[PDB]
């Protein structure tokens, strides 16, 4: 909770989750996941999103 | 002919040509190998 002028806006994370690495979206491909051992002989990170349900309300109500 | 290339999931001959992108044209598994031709390379058994 911090302050707008004269209003008070309010966050909250009420859950995140870690999605199984797959490839990004717009991608052409036929098997969308991303194993490691394309990770080690493309030298990237196998890496999975994140991502969460902020909750943002002004003066108290849940908006 | 153009290079061989081969892709490592569904090993279909892609012939990558330089101004393409790097893609497997089945599948789109994006790490392809090359392909090893005829040509003679002298080694010694010792
Ligand atoms: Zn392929």
């Amino acid at each position: 909770e911090f302050a707008f002028k004269d209003e008070r806006i309010s966050f909250t994370i009420l859950d995140a989750v870690i999605s199984p690495p797959t490839v990004p979206k717009g991608t052409i491909c036929k098997e969308a996941n991303v194993y490691p051992a394309e990770c080690r002989g493309r030298r990237s990170t196998y890496r999975g999103k994140l991502t969460a349900d902020i909750n943002w309300a002004v003066n108290g109500i849940s908006k | 002919q153009p290079m061989i290339y081969i892709c490592g999931e569904c090993h279909t001959e892609n012939e990558i040509k330089s101004r393409d992108p790097i893609r497997c044209r089945e599948c789109g598994y994006r790490i392809m190998y090359k392909k090893r031709t005829k040509r003679l390379v002298v080694f010694d058994a010792r």
